[PDB]
């Protein structure tokens, strides 16, 4: 574990959202706030091409299967389809009233779920785009969209910790998880089996929960995280490891069984927004806002 | 422009007869004001009694902790006084009625019938309501999100 | 006459009719008495007559214009000590004191109270049981009672005190 410098991603006008890499090694652009997404690399941030011409600030950009089909989940209430090598306006999705917070492609590339904070969160097609259902996704704002390694189970985040895996086919969740806590649950998501969710407890104790019993596996310690935006990663490269992001200008990697403090590495000059893992290589990278402006690669 | 990057800071039988018909009432269906409402399959007619607020009462004092209970998973956020007395919670266990919504134009009002057992928090109608209009009460203790005509946007 | 009040009660309390015992409400809600001081040391006594088993009933000095239903320590007002487990309230917290008290004894405070020219201390079987806190604010002084389900403590204003220690110059409340 002498995870390393590599490169430096600045050149932003706003703070930096995320990062999330290519499912098979090809991409990472600069999804942030800026109306700007600028498609950086993830080997060396090779430089490809610009596309923006946005009205306001992007929250999060969805993903493809060649890293390149985009939707934007701007915060003036619109999405457009977007493509890489097209620069135009396909179409336009409706039916929020607020922030739009999230959007995805499935891992089947064909569903663009939308969420929203109002509860106005829709469920939309790639190709025709119409107006369909609105879901009573919580009693809280939605902080988090995900769907699983098949297709068929969605997970969305709250304001009091709900753990609620919707369903696709038929729009019936199945089993509400709880804590003792009042969690403002920043953020959920699936793991490799759909089983493990990673939520948002927010007095320096995030637990992975479990799918039916809804307990814990293994509550980790030393992290920072009580009010600010930090994304939950995992890695399958070498052996057992985690991967989180920060808030004191270091970089969240440990391991499962240890739940120690066994590494951190300084570098950042702002609370970590945002960590992200890649399958094969450990080809890490970790943004921050706007007191930073940079992504800031790491390699083993 | 982001939120992101911001940190997060003869009434009696009548009555009996509508309580041997709960199921047949209504069905718990949705309003687009915030996630769910109630919404009927039927035609809710004048006079036509509705629902009653029921649940755990709680004492003259133990309000004052409840209200440290909210701080813990957020649970309680429908309140409905019983009187000076007592106060009935909706949250552990008790009436599901934690989803009846508020729009300013209410189509419903408070009312009580005292039965032996104490005074007991009973609905009524004045006009036939119609089909899937959303019933909703009138609080008179966050802006709404309704949409309706001549509204005050608000919660009283 | 050394006594209780009529309005110093919920309508779920019962003050009896001998004004020397309460009856206990499966609740908790407080009852208190008509007699204080705000000035000197002063005594009376409550006799703990019956208990139940597993029973929760904390007793102490209190201000009137507390709560009238809550369990005794609720407040700045007042201080308390519970039957199981003793523990000592300042605004109800868990701060652990001693062990708690039990079926037939004689639950008799003192109270010390200076001026220019303030504790609380508690007895059970004469046993000095130490310092609640320091320097107390400024009120007319009540007794204050809460209770487990529907049991059994007396209290005692004559001078034929039951457990008098010899700890304290100490004065009754019967000579108002
Ligand atoms: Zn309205």
């Amino acid at each position: 574990p002498n995870y390393a410098l590599k490169f430096t991603l600045a050149g932003h006008t706003k703070a930096v959202s995320s990062v999330k890499f290519s499912p098979n090694g090809e991409w990472l652009a600069s999804s942030s706030a800026d109306k700007l997404i600028k498609i950086w690399g993830a080997y060396d941030g090779k430089f490809e091409k610009t596309i923006s011409g946005h009205k306001l600030g992007i929250s999060d950009v969805a993903w493809s299967s060649d890293s390149n089909l985009l939707v934007s989940a701007s915060d003036d209430k619109t999405l457009k389809i977007w493509d890489v090598s097209s620069g135009k306006c396909l179409k336009t999705l409706k039916g929020h009233s607020n922030y739009v917070f999230c959007c995805n492609f499935n891992p089947q590339s064909n569903l663009i779920v939308s969420g929203s904070f109002d509860e106005s969160v829709r469920i939309w097609d790639v190709k025709t785009g119409k107006c369909l259902k609105t879901l009573p996704a919580h009693s809280d704002p939605v902080s988090a969209v995900h769907f699983n390694r098949d297709g068929s189970l969605i997970v969305s985040s709250s304001y009091d910790g709900l753990c609620r895996i919707w369903d696709t086919a038929s729009g019936q969740c199945l089993k509400t998880l709880i804590d003792d806590d009042n969690p403002p649950v920043s953020f959920v998501k699936f793991s490799p089996n759909g089983k493990y969710i990673l939520a948002a407890t927010l007095d320096n104790t995030l637990k992975l929960w479990d799918y039916s019993k809804g307990k814990c596996l293994k509550t980790y310690t030393g992290h920072k995280n009580e009010k600010y935006c930090i994304f939950a990663n995992f890695s399958v490269t070498g052996g057992k490891w985690i991967v989180s992001g920060s808030e004191d200008n270091l970089v969240y990697i440990w391991n499962l069984q240890t739940k120690e403090i066994v590494q951190k590495l300084q570098g950042h000059t702002d609370v970590v927004i945002s960590t992200a893992c890649h399958p094969t290589e450990n080809i890490i990278a970790s943004a921050a806002l706007e007191n930073d402006k940079t992504i800031k690669l790491w390699k083993s | 422009g982001s939120a992101r990057s911001e940190p997060k800071m003869s009434k009696s039988s009548q009555y009996r007869k509508m309580k041997t018909e709960w199921k047949s009432n209504v069905y718990l269906a949705r309003s687009r004001i915030q996630g769910l409402g109630l919404y009927a399959a039927r035609d809710i007619e004048k006079h036509t009694m509705v629902i009653e607020y029921i649940g755990t009462i709680i004492r003259n004092e133990v309000a004052n902790r409840k209200e440290k209970l909210y701080e813990s998973q957020n649970r309680g956020v429908y309140m409905f006084r019983m009187d000076n007395d007592h106060v009935i919670d909706a949250t552990l266990t008790g009436g599901p009625a934690r989803y009846i919504n508020h729009s300013c134009a209410p189509n419903c009002v408070a009312e009580v019938v005292t039965f032996e057992r104490g005074h007991k928090i009973i609905i009524s109608s004045s006009r036939r309501i119609q089909k899937g209009e959303e019933l909703c009460y009138d609080y008179k203790f966050i802006p709404c999100h309704c949409g309706a005509v001549n509204c005050r946007k608000w919660m009283n | 006459r050394v006594l209780l009040a009529l309005h110093d009660r919920a309508p779920q309390l019962k003050i009896s009719d001998d004004r020397l015992t309460v009856v206990g409400e499966k609740g908790y809600s407080m009852v208190r008495a008509s007699h204080g001081v705000r000035k000197g040391a002063w005594y009376f006594e409550i006799t703990v007559d019956e208990m139940p088993p597993d029973t929760a009933a904390r007793l102490g000095w209190s201000q009137p214009l507390g709560n009238l239903q809550a369990p005794l320590g609720y407040d700045k007002f007042s201080y308390s000590w519970r039957s199981k487990k003793g523990t000592k309230f300042h605004q109800s917290i868990g701060k652990h004191y001693s062990s708690g008290y039990g079926q037939g004894d004689v639950l008799g405070f003192y109270i010390n109270l200076p001026e220019d020219t303030s504790e609380i201390i508690f007895y059970k079987n004469g046993v000095n049981q130490g310092v609640a806190y320091k320097d107390i604010f400024e009120g007319v002084y009540f007794p204050a009672i809460s209770l487990y389900k529907s049991c059994t403590v007396s209290i005692n204003f004559g001078p034929c005190f039951k457990y008098p220690p010899k700890d304290l110059t100490y004065r009754p409340m019967s000579d108002m």
